[PDB]
């Protein structure tokens, strides 16, 4: 998909294709989230120093 | 045919799709090398020493 | 149109997201956006459990394998992948997938015009997965709560946490879901044999119908539930088991810290005596 | 030792794998019987019956029915009735697009079977689902409201018209069906109807006022045969996907 | 023939009449014999007074005769005597009613599917009462008639043969169980969902499907690749319920006869999860 | 599978086809990255030293 | 199965066999890339030394 | 209800008035003789003296 | 006052006086759970 | 109306129920006097000492 | 209306039970300062102490 | 049934009986090979000395 | 979406977005605030110092 | 069956009764391979001394 193939709304539906994108981007957002938030380094609420080993 | 598109679509499908594949390969091989100049990924007959 | 009278019954519609792009079948299979979301978990979660399953020391065999929940000291936060994080998203992955599977059938429901009974009772199961792994592991402040994913490791959480209280057989929750589930298997004994018995009287004999169906259970405990009030039963009967389950697993650390023989003082010691 | 053949083998290993082949064959033999309506299969491109080993098929039982008549299953019988809907290419797993009125021809979710044309009976042989108004046998119980006089709300909050009678099982003492007069006489099934007692009024969520003008009618207006009421249980089914929308 | 209203709401209102017959007089008879022994010996064992009785009745029990006894016949009555009497009459009475039940299936023409089904229930209780005790060759391995106490039971038999919860057949019985929960609770919400097509109405849409029972089938083939007809459920759930006891008394015979010890069992078959060393230096002290 | 071969959608569908390879590649990228975060030289998160024999 | 015996998808249908292939060689890869992780010689992300006994 | 309203009847059935009072009088006096008889003061059957501290 | 003309008589009635008693149940228990209140028991007040 | 009591039918009723609800109000709050003076049941800023 | 209940008799309903409501109101504002000069129920700084 | 009694197949059904006959027969032969499995004497495959006591 | 994408709702039911944003924004400001509230420096209920180390 | 007895397949079906009985023979097959393997003796792959006593 690029920002000259506007065909590809004749076959793929925009609405499904806008509320699929939205959940895996918002699943996909809160998973990174989570995995920084799981690691010394980049727990950012938890404050660690940045030199964790 | 079968999925209803014409020979002609389907060309056109095929030519957009193959460059997105292409493009999407040519990603992933220069996102490996990075990679493998971070950390190269093949053990020694040592490993990781 | 797999079935000998599928096809007038595969059409368009049900969809719970507004769209035709994911209404399709592979198979007998339908697929929906929620069909793909759930495969998407499921196979990052059994991929995940093999990965435990090849990175653990001791090569369990498939019995032996365990992806064991953080320690208690972790509290409600995040563990390292091989220190319980590994657990966590194949917990959350799990989530995903059996919420999933509900509003797939859901969408299958709406799609046959029948009624959403089953994505119903599912969600009772998934209420129980979620009270023993989310709920219950907040609760009590930890995700060191929730049993270990293995074929055979959990039946030693289910032990241990049953011992936590030095017998588990008098917690009244517990007393419940287990007649519930003894009775659904009576229930669904004598109505699967009942069925079978009308439907296959022998040899000289015609199909039975509603009035020998009903016959037989007055002329046997005295009482006919009827054909439609059988599966209201069994229904009912599941779900007040795993209902009933849930309870007794929340009222066991989170309310109940003492043994479970002692609760009966209540009784044994009410105000009358 | 007690029980042991051997240093690893015993007797409980041996009849929890003799437990394994008994569990296994009973599944194989449950797994035949479930193949006995809907096969063999069908190709979703061509309807071409797909080849089915005679050890997955088990052999046609014969039912013989309460009334008479021997209903064997499998039964060769196959539901080829013309669809009216189309799809654009036949790719396997493509859903179909009704043609016309999905209601009114019986596509998809008001899709129906061919049942029997002859009414269900009871064991004394006299008509199983029949209107009140013709049974002095059968009342309605005085603890629960009468639906007779409510009326009758379809799902576009629009008053269609009111239960002029109401269809008694009576070899369940069961309503099966409400006989609606629209404001010209329909059948409501039951369980696609919800009263309201305060207000006397009955909704069907399922229907529309378009879609209760088309309903399918019986030929008797005190008998009803198997095929209709399956034909029109479908319909109200399918007033839930086609009907307001 | 009295009329329920609020039975009348889940399901139909009629309550009765009841054919007992020959063989339910007797089952009534002997029934009645254990059920008097078991609860006057339960009332006895609060010195007669009723309010112990209330206060106590679950602890209360009738108990099987001690390890010295063995398999003696009759044991004095007061140390399991009246629990062999009970046993052996509610027996009798439970036998006389799978008779009954097989002869009420036969008198309407009905297959004999639910006496069947009893046998594997009455297979199950006479394992754990009668048969493992004979080979066993003691009345004490017999659970006792109480509530609290044949939880005890229960509880005391899974730590005499190490940890039930590796008895395979103990596994195989609790997927079954879990199972008839998950197959009847299947099969009540589908006959729900398709109760607005006639559904409820399954034998006759067993010799004349309609739109229900093929609407039933689709929403499982869509669901999980596969599905059953509206008469090959009822035998799926059927086999799941016997196979819940019959797998009870498989492990309940299998327990102390052959295996003794079902932790060790499954540690020898690979069966038992190993779990790291926490407790590096712990040993037995009377090693 | 190759660039000359346009005519697989004649066969397969387009929209069915996308649909599974998107969502089978984004799974095959996540077990990917958390294979290489369950390893102590390939999480970069935790940023052990590369050295971990 | 040979280069010459192509009358196999009068027999096969070459569509639903391409997509049991994909399936199964995609389980099959994963299926020897586990088992290789799960040996101490042939992980290659955990890096052992070749020699490992 | 008091001595004139005699009209109580009227809306509530006198039979089944009778049964329900009759049942929950018994079961109230067999309640408060097992409260009595569950103590040790006002259990005249085991005869406690009547100081018991 | 017009509630009758809304609400049953019979039935709110019978309800309120199972709800009564099964209030003055319980608080008696409570009373009777307690060492000060149970006058049966007989406990000195303070 | 909703309930097939008349006017005056309902009036009467409540006028009974009123009475019946006084009266029992009344030999609660005489109760609960009695029980104060047996023994009080609000503590004061010690407790019951 | 969606009820059925007319308006006048929807407002003889609502006069009645604003009355109930407000009376109840009132007995639970008397019951509070009741409670409040029993024991206060808002701590200092200091805590109970 | 003896070498003459040619007429029992009159009344027994040839094909379902031989089924159950070898379904016996092999269920038979099992136990027995177990039951002799089971004992130390005459466990075959186990080999212990023939004297047992 | 922007300001002048008005169209959107042409195609997205106004009244099933509003109600699945709200459970999302819900859900999320839930999520957020029980995530600052199990960390030592942003539990406000707690008052830990703010250098927390 | 002997070599002789052709007419079995007029009773029994040759396409189910050569299902049935392949099914049979590899049950047993394997049983009897996993009995061996369940004896020190004759444990091929274990590769016990043959004088297991
Ligand atoms: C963002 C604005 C445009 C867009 C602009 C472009 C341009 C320009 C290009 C692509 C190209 C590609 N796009 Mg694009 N692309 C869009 C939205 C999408 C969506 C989608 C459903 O949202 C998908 C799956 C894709 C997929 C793809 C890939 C298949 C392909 C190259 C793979 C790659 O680089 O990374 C792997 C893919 C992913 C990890 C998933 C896709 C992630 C993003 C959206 C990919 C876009 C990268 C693009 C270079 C960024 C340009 C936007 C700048 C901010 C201006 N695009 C929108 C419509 N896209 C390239 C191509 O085909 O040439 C060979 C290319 O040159
Ligand atoms: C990427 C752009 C083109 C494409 C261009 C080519 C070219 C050129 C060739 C192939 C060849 C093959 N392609 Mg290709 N291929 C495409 C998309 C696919 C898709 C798909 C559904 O996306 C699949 C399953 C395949 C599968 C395959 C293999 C079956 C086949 C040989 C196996 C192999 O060499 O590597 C093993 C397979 C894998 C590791 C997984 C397969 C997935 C990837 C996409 C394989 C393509 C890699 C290709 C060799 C690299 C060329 C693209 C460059 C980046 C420019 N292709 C798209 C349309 N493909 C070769 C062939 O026919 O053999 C003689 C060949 O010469
Ligand atoms: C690879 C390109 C050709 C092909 C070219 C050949 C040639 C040449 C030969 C075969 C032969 C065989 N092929 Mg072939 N074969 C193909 C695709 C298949 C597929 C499939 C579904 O994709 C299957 C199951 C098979 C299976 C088989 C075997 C049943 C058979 C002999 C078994 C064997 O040698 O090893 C056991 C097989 C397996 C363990 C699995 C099979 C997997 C692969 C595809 C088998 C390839 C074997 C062959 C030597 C490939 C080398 C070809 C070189 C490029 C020249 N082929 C494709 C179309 N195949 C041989 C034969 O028929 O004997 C007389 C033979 O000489
Ligand atoms: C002799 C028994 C008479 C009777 C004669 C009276 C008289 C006189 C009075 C009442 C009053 C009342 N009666 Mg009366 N009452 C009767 C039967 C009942 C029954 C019943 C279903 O049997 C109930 C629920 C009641 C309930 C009530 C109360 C709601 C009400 C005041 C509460 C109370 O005094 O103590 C609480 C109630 C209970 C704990 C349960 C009821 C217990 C008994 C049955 C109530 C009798 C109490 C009354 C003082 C007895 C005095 C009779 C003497 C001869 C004077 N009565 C019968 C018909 N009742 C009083 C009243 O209306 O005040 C304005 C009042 O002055
Ligand atoms: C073996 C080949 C013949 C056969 C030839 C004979 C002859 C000859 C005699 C019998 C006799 C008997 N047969 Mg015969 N019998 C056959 C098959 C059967 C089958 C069967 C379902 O296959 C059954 C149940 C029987 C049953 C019986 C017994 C009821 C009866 C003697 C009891 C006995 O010996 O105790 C043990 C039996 C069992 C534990 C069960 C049966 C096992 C076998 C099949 C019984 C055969 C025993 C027989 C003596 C062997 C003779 C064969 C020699 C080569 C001559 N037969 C076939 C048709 N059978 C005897 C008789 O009728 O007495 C007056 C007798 O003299
Ligand atoms: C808030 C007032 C307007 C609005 C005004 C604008 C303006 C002006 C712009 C956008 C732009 C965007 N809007 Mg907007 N947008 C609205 C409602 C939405 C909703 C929604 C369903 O409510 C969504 C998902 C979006 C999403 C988006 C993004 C797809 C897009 C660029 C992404 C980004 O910048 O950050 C990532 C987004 C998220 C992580 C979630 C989205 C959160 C909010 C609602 C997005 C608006 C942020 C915008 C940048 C701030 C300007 C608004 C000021 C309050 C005036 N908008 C409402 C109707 N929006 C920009 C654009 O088109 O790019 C060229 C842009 O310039
Ligand atoms: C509430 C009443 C009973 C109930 C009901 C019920 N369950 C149901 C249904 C209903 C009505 C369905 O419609 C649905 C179904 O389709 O059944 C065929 C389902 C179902 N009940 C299932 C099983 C099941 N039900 C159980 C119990 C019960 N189900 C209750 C007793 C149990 C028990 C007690 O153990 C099990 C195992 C499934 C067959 C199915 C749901 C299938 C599903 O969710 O599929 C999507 C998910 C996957 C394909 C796999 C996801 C895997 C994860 C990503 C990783 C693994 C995580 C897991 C926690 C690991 C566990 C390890 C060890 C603990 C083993
Ligand atoms: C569907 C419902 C969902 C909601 C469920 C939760 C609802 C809860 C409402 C609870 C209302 C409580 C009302 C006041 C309770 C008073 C106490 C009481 O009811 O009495 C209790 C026993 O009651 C009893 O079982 C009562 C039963 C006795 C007879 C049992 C037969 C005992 O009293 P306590 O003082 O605890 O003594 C115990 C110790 O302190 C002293 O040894
Ligand atoms: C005072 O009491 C009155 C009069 C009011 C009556 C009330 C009675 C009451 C309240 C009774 C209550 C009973 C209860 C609560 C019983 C509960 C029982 C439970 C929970 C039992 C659980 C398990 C028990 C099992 C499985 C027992 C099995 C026993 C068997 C199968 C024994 C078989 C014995 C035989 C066959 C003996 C044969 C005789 C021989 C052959 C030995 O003679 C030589
Ligand atoms: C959805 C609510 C989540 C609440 C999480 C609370 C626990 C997180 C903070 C304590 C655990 C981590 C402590 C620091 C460990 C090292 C740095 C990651
Ligand atoms: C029902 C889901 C959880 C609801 C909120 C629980 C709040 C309490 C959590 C306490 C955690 C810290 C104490 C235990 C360690
Ligand atoms: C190798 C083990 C094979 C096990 C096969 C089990 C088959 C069980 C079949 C049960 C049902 C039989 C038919 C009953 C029909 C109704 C009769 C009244
Ligand atoms: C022509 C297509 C016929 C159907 C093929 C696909 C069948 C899929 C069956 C899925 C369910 C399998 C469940 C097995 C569970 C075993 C225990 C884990
Ligand atoms: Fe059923
Ligand atoms: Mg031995």
């Amino acid at each position: 998909m690029t920002f000259s193939t506007h065909k590809v709304w004749l076959m793929f539906d925009p609405r499904s294709t806008l509320v699929a994108l939205a959940a895996f981007l918002v699943v996909l957002a809160l998973l990174i989230h989570f995995l920084c938030l799981g690691h010394d380094r980049f727990n950012w609420l938890e404050g660690n120093p940045a030199a964790t080993k | 045919s079968s999925t209803g598109l014409t020979e002609a679509e389907a060309k056109e499908f095929h030519a957009v799709y193959s460059q997105s594949a292409a493009g999407f390969l040519a990603v992933c091989a220069v996102a490996h090398v990075l990679a493998w100049m971070w950390r190269p990924f093949w053990p020694g007959a040592e490993g990781w020493v | 149109a797999m079935l000998s009278f599928e096809r007038k019954y595969r059409v368009r519609g049900g969809s719970l997201i507004g769209g035709d792009l994911f209404d399709f079948w592979v198979g007998p299979f339908y697929v929906g956006f929620f069909g793909v979301t759930t495969l998407f978990f499921t196979f990052v979660g059994v991929a995940l459990i093999a990965y435990g399953w090849v990175m653990d020391p001791s090569d369990p065999t498939v019995w032996q394998l365990s992806i064991a929940p953080p320690d208690l000291s972790y509290g409600l936060g995040f563990a390292p992948l091989m220190e319980g994080g590994l657990w966590q998203i194949i917990t959350i992955c799990a989530v995903g997938a059996f919420v999933s599977w509900a509003l797939r059938e859901v969408e299958i429901c709406r799609k046959l015009g029948i009624g959403f009974h089953v994505p119903f009772a599912f969600s009772f199961a998934i209420a129980a997965y979620v009270a023993l792994t989310v709920v219950r592991p907040m609760l009590l402040g930890a995700w060191g709560h929730g049993f270990p994913y293995g074929i055979m490791s959990h039946l030693d959480w289910v032990s241990n946490v049953g011992y936590q209280f030095l017998h588990f057989h008098y917690n009244p929750g517990h007393m419940l879901g287990i007649t519930f589930f003894f009775t659904t298997a009576l229930a669904l004994a004598m109505h699967g044999g009942l069925i079978l018995s009308a439907a296959n009287p022998g040899k000289g004999e015609k199909v039975k119908g509603p009035e020998h169906e009903n016959t037989f259970f007055r002329d046997t405990v005295g009482y006919s539930i009827g054909t439609l009030g059988i599966h209201r039963l069994g229904l009912i009967l599941a779900l007040s088991a795993v209902f009933w389950s849930i309870v007794c697993m929340l009222i066991s650390g989170p309310v109940w810290t003492k043994g479970w023989p002692e609760w009966w003082n209540w009784w044994y010691e009410l105000p009358i005596w | 030792m007690i029980g042991d053949f051997s240093s690893y083998m015993d007797v409980a290993q041996i009849v929890l794998y003799a437990f394994w082949i008994f569990l296994f064959g009973v599944i194989f033999y449950l797994r035949r019987e479930d193949r006995r309506e809907g096969y063999p299969l069908e190709r979703d491109t061509d309807g071409k019956i797909m080849s089915i080993g005679p050890w997955n098929l088990p052999a046609p039982k014969i039912f013989y029915k309460p009334q008479g008549g021997t209903y064997s299953a499998p039964n060769a019988a196959r539901d080829t009735r013309a669809i009216k809907a189309t799809r654009v290419g036949n790719f396997p797993g493509a859903p179909l697009d009704p043609t016309g009125d999905p209601l009114v021809d019986g596509v998809g979710p008001a899709a129906y079977a061919e049942r029997a044309d002859t009414p269900d009976k009871t064991l004394e042989g006299r008509t199983r689902i029949v209107p009140l108004r013709t049974d002095a046998d059968l009342w309605l119980a005085p603890e629960d409201p009468d639906p007779r006089g409510m009326a009758v709300v379809a799902g576009c909050r629009t008053t269609v018209g009111a239960v002029s009678d109401v269809w008694v099982d009576r070899a369940e003492n069961i309503i099966r069906y409400l006989e609606v007069s629209l404001g010209k006489t329909v059948l409501v099934p039951m369980p696609m109807a919800v009263f309201n007692d305060l207000t006397r009024t009955v909704t069907v969520k399922s229907m529309d006022a378009k879609s209760f003008a088309n309903v399918p009618t019986p030929k008797s207006a005190e008998q009803i045969t198997l095929r209709e009421e399956d034909r029109i249980q479908a319909y109200y089914a399918g007033g839930t996907l086609y009907a307001n929308k | 023939s009295t009329l329920s209203y609020w039975l009348g709401k889940i399901g139909d209102a009629q309550i009765g009449p009841i054919y007992l017959g020959a063989t339910g007089i007797a089952s009534l008879i002997f029934g009645f014999v254990a059920i008097e022994i078991i609860g006057l010996n339960m009332l006895a064992s609060v010195d007669w007074n009723p309010v112990e009785f209330l206060r106590q009745f679950p602890w209360l029990a009738l108990e099987p005769p001690g390890p010295e006894h063995g398999l003696r016949a009759m044991p004095p009555l007061n140390e399991g005597g009246w629990w062999v009497m009970a046993g052996f009459f509610l027996t009798a009475s439970i036998l006389l009613w799978w008779v009954r039940t097989w002869q009420r299936a036969k008198d309407l023409g009905m297959g004999t599917h639910i006496a069947w089904a009893f046998a594997s229930a009455i297979f199950f209780y006479l394992v754990l009462g009668f048969i493992r005790p004979v080979m066993l060759g003691s009345w004490s391995e017999a659970p006792p008639f109480g509530i609290f106490p044949h939880l005890d039971w229960t509880a005391a038999f899974s730590i005499r043969y190490g940890n039930l919860y590796y008895n395979p057949f103990h596994m195989l019985s609790i997927a079954f169980l879990y199972g008839s929960a998950l197959i009847f609770a299947m099969h009540g919400a589908t006959i729900l969902s398709v109760s607005r097509l006639g559904g409820d109405r399954e034998v006759e849409q067993i010799t004349d499907r309609g739109t229900a029972a093929e609407r039933a089938a689709l929403f499982w083939r869509w669901t999980m690749g596969f599905n059953a007809t509206m008469e090959s459920i009822h035998r799926w759930g059927w086999w799941c319920a016997v196979f819940v006891t019959l797998t009870a008394g498989l492990g309940i015979l299998l327990s102390g006869t052959v295996v003794d010890n079902w932790y060790l069992w499954a540690v020898k078959h690979g069966v038992a999860p190993t779990y790291p060393d926490v407790f590096p230096g712990v040993t037995d002290p009377a090693a």
